[PDB]
RNA sequence: GCUGAAAGCAUCUAAGCACGAAACUUGCCCCGAGAUGAGUUCUCCCUGACCCUUUAAGGGUCCUGAAGGAACGUUGAAGAC
RNA sequence: GAUGUCGGCUCAUCACAUCCUGGGGCUGAAGUAGGUCCCAAGGGUAUGGCUGUUCGCCAUUUAAAGUGGUACGCGAGCUGG
RNA sequence: GUGAAGAGGGAAACAACCCAGACCGCCAGCUAAGGUCCCAAAGUCAUGGUUAAGUGGGAAACGAUGUGGGAAGGCCCAGACAGCCGAGUCGGCCUGCGCGGAAGAU
């Protein structure tokens, strides 16, 4: 997980999704481009 | 002549018998705290006590609004270095449901010996029966 | 003290303190805040025939 | 709304009872009963069901999107029903079923047993596969998911539970 | 489940044939006699109450001689209290005695500790002593400090100082059970227990 | 993590359901109804005549003195008193 | 027309930007052993040689020998290098 | 300009900020700044909108399918977008109110 403040998609399988108060970044393809703002 | 002042011996008072399901907490507190103090009567002296006795019933199902059911914090200290505590709202109505009522009147009356007085005029249930029918008291709708 | 009690006798008849002083402006009565207090308190049949008067003026 | 305005075709042999905000369903494999949200109205025309917004709310269509997919699935499992499969990879590692517990062996120094809850059925056509079947969608996808919490497939080798149509990425040192 | 009321007589030790010595303490537990029963719809709680020993005649009270009058039973040296679990029965005048420790493993005893009166913070709180040399003026066993400077500007509630020390209820858990004699009305367990002899003892089935 | 629309796909969440730590609330030990909101339960003791006055939770005279308590003495593995 | 200033001794109390023990995500994570980030303040957290030393170097231990505030905590509590 | 050498009302408390200049008495009336659910005097007043964060009731560069309004564009009943057949869907611009970034000692 990286925790940070500027969160995006780095490829074409990133998606970007709010759950419960938080912007998040999850991805398919790669386990190293999950996100998390904060 | 002079103006009209009461006195604590000859004053009238009378019970009368509350229901808060479904009610908002603050805006029945309002009403409580009026008629603890006598507010509604022409013949109000600040320094005596002119109120009437109220019975509250069902009081494990007063309501809030928001998200106020888990988000509401009670704090108090002990006394002890270190002895700060806390409470929420749901484990207040699961615990001691009367008290949440209580201490909401408490804040609204004034602070000194007559508002303790007037305190001692509530009486506060969590189910739906009382024991004072030799009071006879009448039924109000807030 | 005297607008308290004043409050306190009109809403009992169906109106507040504002819309009565209003009122009797409207009809032209000049009667004051401690004669007012004490028939609130001391005839109460007087006190509901100013409150129609007030009433009629403001309909 | 799209999902929402398609109705819902209610075959011979099923039985539908509407109570306000109630729904049952019976049929040959069972009976199943759910409460709605408080902004869905749902009708009963001839032989289908039909789903709406009600007024006074500002989430109606979403509401029943939500409840015209939850009832197809009830209706589909009150005739056919559901099934999982899956499947042990691995050195040493059993699957075993006696009434409805589950004994597993799986590299621990005691061995797992699991119960199973109330209308699901489980079968093991070989040590290594396991079928669980049932009516309830969410009952069952919860129970195969407990099932592999146990040992999770792991990325050198693949070693673990797995669902069986799963693709397992695997790396190297 | 329900315990007893007994007296503390000693301590000696048991030899085994291995060669092993024992340190025991001896407890005299007679036959404990029901007063007195408590149940749900009259008081609120299910309990029992209980008597032992013996008292003279010419010290008993009025109020006391009708209470014993009441249940039946002969006048003794004090009363006692025990809760009740579910599944249990007793009646007014029975008695029980120690064979119900027959298979019991494992005790907790509780008694008054003896007393040692107003105590320093040396033997009251192992504190440290200063230098008794290089130049200590006149405090060797003293306190110290007992706070800081302008803030707080107090002292803190529960600081541990100079007082009273002994004389109060103490408890002492998980002691085997080394003899059951009820011919005797004996108990032998393992260990010390707290006061001095002849004080009152009451004795429990282990809670852990 | 399961089921699932807004967004015909996908999505742990918006409606529903399941796990998750020496931190939180209990379970262990001690104090505790001056908790003035001063609580409950068992037992024991007291069953006479009159007068005055401003007439009321009024004042006084004679006869009676219970259950219990305190004081004194011999004292304690209780204690500065 | 006076609020005694460094270091040591005795006695402590709070924060969390966490030294050890507890729970997790990623790894250029095969296992043992490591790197980095997130959550968590219940409890625990060295003895000596040199020097007036706080520091610091050296010797030998420990799961670990945390960082800061409290008149750079504490002389109507002690010492006086 | 005010305090110094100036009282009264408001800003919780608060010389220097806002309103306003105390000769004495009254149990009469109207207003200023600021206010009208209870502590505590006076609208739980009326009509049309926005917020879901207790925002209101502390803070930046930067990041994001939160959601209200406005003017223009590309594709589409000669079949558009997504998935594997039948009405919409794409991406910029200007503007209102909210969300993260946000750790301290009785």
């Amino acid at each position: 997980m990286k925790v940070r403040a500027s969160v995006k998609k780095l490829c074409r399988n990133c998606k970007i999704v709010k759950r419960d108060g938080v912007i998040r970044v999850i991805c398919s393809a790669e386990p190293k481009h999950k996100q998390r703002q904060g | 002549m002079k103006t009209f002042t009461a006195k604590p011996e000859t004053v009238k008072r009378d019970w009368y018998v509350v229901d808060a399901t479904g009610k908002t907490l603050g805006r029945l507190a309002t009403e409580l705290a009026r008629r603890l103090r006598g507010k509604h009567k022409a013949e109000y002296t600040p320094h005596v006590d002119t109120g009437d006795y109220i019975i509250v019933l069902n009081a494990d199902k007063v309501a809030v609004t928001g998200n106020k059911r888990t988000d509401k914090v009670y704090y108090h200290h002990t006394g002890h270095i270190g002895g700060i505590k806390q409470a929420t709202f749901e484990e207040m109505i699961a615990r001691r449901p009367e008290r949440v009522i209580e201490i909401a009147v408490k804040g609204m009356l004034p602070k000194g010996p007559l508002g303790r007085a007037m305190f001692r005029k509530l009486k506060v249930y969590a189910g739906n029966e009382h024991n004072h029918a030799a009071q006879q008291p009448q039924v109000l709708d807030i | 003290l005297w607008i308290a009690r004043i409050n306190a006798a009109a809403r009992q008849n169906g109106i507040s303190y504002s819309k009565f002083i209003n009122g009797l402006k409207k009809a032209s009565v000049e009667i004051d805040r401690k004669i007012l207090a004490d028939i609130a308190v001391f005839d109460k049949v007087a006190f509901t025939a100013l409150v129609e008067k007030a009433k009629a003026a403001l309909a | 709304s799209r999902v929402a305005k398609a109705p819902v075709v209610v075959p011979a042999g099923v039985d539908v009872k509407i109570n306000g905000q109630v729904i049952t369903i019976k049929g040959k494999n069972g009976e199943l009963t759910r409460t709605l949200n408080d902004a869905v109205e749902v009708k009963h025309a001839d032989n289908t069901l039909t789903f709406g917004p009600r007024d006074g709310y500002a989430d109606g269509w979403a509401q029943a999107g939500t409840a015209r997919a939850l009832l197809n699935s009830m209706v589909i499992g009150v005739t056919e029903g559901f099934t999982k499969k899956l499947q042990l990879v691995g050195v040493g590692y059993r699957a075993a079923v006696k009434g409805n517990v589950i004994n597993l062996s799986l590299g621990f120094s005691h061995p797992v047993d699991h119960q199973l809850p109330a209308g699901i059925t489980a079968e093991c056509p070989t040590q290594t596969e396991i079928v669980l079947k049932g009516a309830d969608k969410q009952v069952i996808g919860q129970v195969a998911a407990d099932l592999r919490a146990y040992r999770r497939p792991e990325p050198y080798k693949g070693k673990g539970v797995r669902y069986a149509d799963e693709v397992v990425r695997t790396k190297e040192a | 489940m329900i315990g007893l009321v007994g007296k503390k007589v000693g301590m000696t030790r048991i030899f085994t044939e291995d060669g092993v010595s024992i340190p025991v303490t001896v407890i005299e537990v007679e036959a404990n006699r029901v007063t007195q029963v408590k149940d749900l719809a009259n008081d609120g709680y299910r309990a029992i109450q209980v008597t032992t020993g013996a008292k003279k005649a010419n010290r008993v009270t009025k109020p006391e001689a009708g209470h014993f009058a009441k249940a039946g039973v002969e006048a003794g040296r004090g009363l006692w209290e025990f809760r009740l679990a579910e599944g249990e029965e007793f009646t007014v005048g029975q008695s029980i005695s120690v064979e119900l420790f027959a298979d019991v493993k494992k005790v907790d005893v509780t008694g008054t500790s003896k007393g040692k009166g107003f105590a320093g913070t040396v033997k009251r709180w192992n504190f440290r002593t200063q230098d008794a040399t290089h130049g200590n003026s006149l405090s060797h066993r003293v306190p110290g400090s007992i706070g800081q400077n302008q803030t707080p500007g107090k002292v803190f509630k529960g600081k541990k100082m100079a007082g009273q020390m002994g004389n109060e209820r103490v408890t002492v858990q998980s002691l085997d059970v080394v003899r059951v004699d009820a011919e005797r009305n004996l108990l032998l367990v393992k260990g010390a227990v707290p006061g001095a002899t002849g004080s009152d003892l009451i004795v429990k089935p282990a809670v852990k």
